[PDB]
């Protein structure tokens, strides 16, 4: 129920809401950690988190990056899951999505894998490469283990998977601002498809893909959703400050309290 | 969809929502050019005209010699381009032509792929974009060369591993942005339904003239049609219209590099692990972790980290049976068939050939009649074997 | 002798007395083999069987694009080995099995006739002893390979320039030595007779394929037939079939390397002096002195220093014509047969693509049908248009 | 009349005929001048001539050498003629045969050349690649300028060639004793055909290919032939002391005066 007491309270207080991405164990273990309480302390309402994985072709550059920084430190999915429970036992009530590829999940099995999110803490997972056609053992999986299962809605979606969206997620609905991959690279009008969900009582919509800015993420609060998601522009800080940690760790108090404030 | 996208448990579309349209699309495209004629007789008149077909169907007198084996080799080694990959690329250009697309992605490992795109878009009037990793393209100058000649852009990707599973990244990456314009001309019998079903349906060529030409020459069916699976294309193509025919036995070869115990080999259909990845569910090369790996043989066309789900299928209800040769085995199949039937076989065809010599020196007094598909020309690997 | 040596006052058999039996043998041998069906069912069956005949005959639309011309391809591209060389071999190979021989001689300077002669010597049983020049061995090591891995033997010739002149010295000198027991495959439609007369009979699928694709595709005999000209081999056996037809232009195309101003070509029939050499009286790249010189082009295929008494004759009497194309004009036409009809044609017939897109573009208003002989495939070329 | 005559004087004096064979110009003009008349002087019946040519193919390696070494010194077939009407000039009686390949003959044209060979005094002309079949227009052209057309007979002759041989030829009649090219690496019964051709009235056989030692040539003339001819036994004497002029022509001296004693 993370996210939706979550969005009652930015309700309240007519706030959009504003979610970082970043992969877990980039640059290191430690440095992550750190990079998530900053992230964190600087006004972040909720996160979304990805686990390293060989593959992931939903990801521009920059998102391609911080996993094969992450693999260079040597994080595995165990080390991950050990990463997201001590998150938790800091951080007691904001909402905490995963960003998966189908092979992590099922692996081992999907239902052991959203057992272990339960135990864990985490609130919502997304899976990049499972559409609604293919979702149905996913999303039983995730619902029996009180995970609320996370699906796209594209710009171009039509009435049927509208109606299909609204009626399978939960937790929020993702609504992609533009097609292609992950990128702070490409920027990319959604008050249609934000009206529709409405109307088929989807989860509240959260506007991924190519947020990088202020202006953006207030325009997203506008148009009707309840909040923005901004990966790339936040790994590039990480990129860019490698050898300075400290540096690197106030580059991103600013950037998320700027963005922040937008939501406002 | 209008078709099954399974073949039991193996299969399906696992491809990010925004790519969903376009696979659908695909699909239409596919079943209605399938009903017409016109596409028929255009694809037909392309294969006979510009390929080549049909291929002949060899018969090697020399190499049994001593034993009551009778082997035929079905020739693709002789289809235009060198390879049976040929087949696929006319009609899957066609089909982009017929969706009024006008650019064509192309993913491609050792160069075979992205040479028989490069060479279908050139013919068909299609602006070909072509990824290969790094380390495929540092060790392949001759087919990007030749890819170049031919007109199509060939892009390095350093992601991953920076080869062929990185470059089937790069591609869908790509074809999420463009689909609007732009075919995606995968390279085997696997990936994302319908591709496992059009590709077979555009290599079936291969067995059905492998049929009547057999039928022709010795009046009965054979024992068993052999086949090399990198993918699994040429495999599928030779074995579909013997499918039906229960007596034909069905063996797919899967590479066993340095052999099967050290790990060092491209085996995922009887030594991997299910998994999901490149937007299908099949048995795949994987760390514990569930991590992608690759796959090895001393032919670097055997590279394709998975199989395609029809082989996984045709395995597990016992229609047809895959087994593993190793470097070495193919080595001797290659030098062997150039000895004694002036034939130099691509080293992927080699791991078929094999297979063929081993049941026949295994039991050189059992009566066999067998037909090994010689999916490739073997030019290509005069220097690998020379070294 | 059964059959006249000569085509005018071209070719006799200018060998040793010590060698006349032999080619007074396999004369008789070739008139018999002509005349038995049994032979006839044989070379069919190979040449069907196992070369892949009968070969494509492909209309190229993109290149004739904006212009009145029609121009087709008959794709010898695609006979196993990559070159219409092989159709010659197996007839010679089979005229030694019946001459009772188990020996094979054969002479190569590109190293494509000692590939044709290794394999359907490994195919046919016979032991294969191949002569070239030590320059060439040097600049051709693919080709050796190949030689060697379908159990060919090949022996470097380091005498007088060590290339083709000096392998076709050696091959003789052997055989003068070893008749008895050997028979020597010669590469091209020349040298003493028989040689001129069996090769282009064994070379005649060609034309003879040619004419009926034409009728069957157009409903007409072609307006003109061009063939590049090495020695004379796959231009004589596009050419013999439509002699009779008078309404048909035979256009055969010499090498100009650098220029024939330069002196730097191998166009011995246009350029060149009569003279008596390799058991035959015909053109030839001579000085002054008469001592024998080199022919010069990109194409190392297009090296034979003379040419076939045949084709001296039919530009004598005025049925066929000869031109030239330089080394800049065949890589063109290399380059653009890649671009726009996706196929890689070999240097040598990129000579005589050259040509046929010299006479459309010259004339684009021109109605006109044109067929070329695509005698080879390019991928062996592909670093020489690299550098 | 030159072979008519010498063949005569060696009857009178119950002896065969010793025959050494050089190439012109090998290794150098002057040399080979040198050479010449050193064979001569320690008992050379007649001489065989070779001129340089690129592509002797009715030769071993060792004649293949000589032509090679004299194209190293530059002697070209004008220097050879002029090289010719000076031997003639110093020795007026001893006969002289030349060894050509059909191009060199013809190449200016071929009455051109018999023309050129009678001015310089040139006895006889074997061209190695000239069948009887393709005789006719040498032949003619050698009679109309007084040359000997030389003719081989091989060891495998039937009935009608050797007929032909000796009807056509004169001088002497080219007697081979084996199969295969030049050379006294391979050594190699002639009396049938020696006796056939005495009965067609051929000219007097002398015997070619392989005699490098003098038992040889006494054993020819036992078999019924009027001679024998040397080269590569020759040749290689010439190849062997080529930093050693001085060491060469006493070389040559004690090997034609062995081989010439055998005769006797
Ligand atoms: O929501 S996560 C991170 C999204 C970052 C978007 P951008 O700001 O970098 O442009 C995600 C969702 C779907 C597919 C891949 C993903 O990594
Ligand atoms: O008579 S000349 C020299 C023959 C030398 C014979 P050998 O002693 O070296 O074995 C000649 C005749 C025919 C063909 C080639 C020739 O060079
Ligand atoms: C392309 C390639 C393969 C790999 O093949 P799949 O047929 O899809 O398994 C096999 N053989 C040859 C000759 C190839 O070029
Ligand atoms: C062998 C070769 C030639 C030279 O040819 P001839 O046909 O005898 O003149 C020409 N083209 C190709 C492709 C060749 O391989
Ligand atoms: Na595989
Ligand atoms: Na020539």
């Amino acid at each position: 129920e993370r996210y939706e007491n979550l969005f009652a309270q930015l309700n309240d207080r007519r706030e959009g809401a504003f979610v970082p991405f970043v992969t877990l164990g980039d640059p290191g273990i430690e440095q992550s950690l750190k990079i998530i309480d900053t992230l964190i302390d600087a006004g972040a309402d909720a996160l979304e988190l990805g686990v390293p994985f060989s593959d992931p072709l939903a990801d521009g550059p920059t998102i391609q990056n911080a996993n094969l920084r992450a693999f260079a430190a040597g994080v595995t999915p165990a080390q991950c899951f050990e990463m997201l429970a001590l998150i938790r036992e800091k951080h007691p009530t904001i909402p905490i999505g995963l960003l998966m590829y189908a092979n992590l999940v099922f692996n081992n099995g999907i239902d052991a894998f959203y057992a272990r999110c339960e135990q864990v803490g985490v609130d919502s997972v997304l899976v990049a490469d499972v559409p609604v056609e293919e979702s149905a053992p996913f999303r039983q999986a995730a619902l029996r283990h009180n995970i609320a299962p996370i699906f796209i809605c594209p710009p171009n979606a039509d009435d049927d998977l509208l109606r299909q969206v609204a009626s399978y997620g939960r937790g929020y609905t993702y609504l992609l601002s533009r097609s292609g991959v992950t990128g702070a690279e490409n920027r990319g009008p959604l008050h249609h498809l934000i009206e529709k969900l409405k109307e088929y009582h989807a989860a509240p919509a959260l506007q991924g893909f190519g947020i990088s800015s202020p202006e953006q993420v207030s325009a997203a609060v506008r148009a009707g959703a309840a909040g923005a998601i901004s990966g790339s522009a936040i790994v590039k800080i990480i990129e860019k400050n490698l050898a300075s940690p400290k540096q690197m760790l106030a580059e991103l108090r600013s950037f998320v309290s700027a963005m922040k404030a937008a939501s406002r | 969809t209008l078709l099954n996208p399974y073949f039991g448990e193996f299969g399906g579309m696992y491809v990010p929502q925004i790519l969903m349209p376009a696979l659908n699309q695909l699909e239409e495209a596919f079943v209605r050019a399938q009903k017409d004629p016109e596409f028929q007789a255009q694809f037909a008149d392309l294969l006979k005209n510009y390929a080549g077909r049909p291929t002949a169907l060899t018969k090697c007198q020399n190499i049994t010699a001593g034993t009551r084996t009778t082997l035929y080799l079905k020739r693709e080694d002789l289809l235009h381009g060198g390879a049976h990959k040929t087949n696929q690329v006319l009609g899957q250009a066609l089909l982009a032509k017929r969706m009024g697309k006008s650019e064509i992605i192309a993913e491609t490992g050792a160069g075979q792929h992205g040479v028989a795109s490069a060479l279908a878009s050139a013919l068909l009037g299609l602006k070909c974009r072509i990824y290969m990793g790094a380390k495929d393209v540092e060790r392949q100058s001759p087919n990007v060369f030749r890819m170049r000649l031919m007109g199509a852009e060939v892009i390095p990707v350093h992601s991953g591993s920076a080869t062929l599973k990185d470059a089937c990244n790069e591609a869908l990456r790509d074809w999420s942005g463009s689909y609007e314009t732009a075919h995606y001309m995968l390279g085997t019998a696997a990936g994302p339904h319908p591709y496992p079903t059009i590709v077979r349906e555009f290599q079936r060529m291969i067995g059905e003239e492998t049929k009547a030409q057999i039928l022709d020459k010795e009046g009965r069916l054979p024992d068993a049609v052999i086949a090399c699976v990198g993918g699994g294309s040429n495999a599928i193509g030779m074995f579909a219209d013997f499918i039906n025919d229960t007596s034909v036995g069905l063996i797919g070869v899967e590479p066993g590099g340095h052999g099967i115990e050290t790990g060092e080999h491209g085996a995922p259909l009887k030594h991997g692990r299910v998994g999901i990845y490149f937007g299908m569910k099949a048995p795949m090369m994987q760390t514990a972790d569930g991590q992608i790996e690759e796959s090895y043989s001393i032919s670097a066309g055997l590279d394709f980290p998975s199989v395609g789900p029809q082989h996984a299928y045709l395995n597990s209800i016992g229609r047809a049976d895959y087994v593993s040769i190793t470097d070495d085995e193919a080595l001797e199949a290659f030098k062997t068939l150039c000895r004694h039937e002036g034939i130099i076989p691509a080293l992927e065809s080699s791991h078929a050939l094999a297979h063929a010599l081993k049941m026949m020196r295994e039991q050189p007094e059992k009566e066999q009649l067998l037909v090994v598909n010689l999916s490739g020309r073997g030019d290509k690997d005069i220097f690998t074997v020379h070294d």
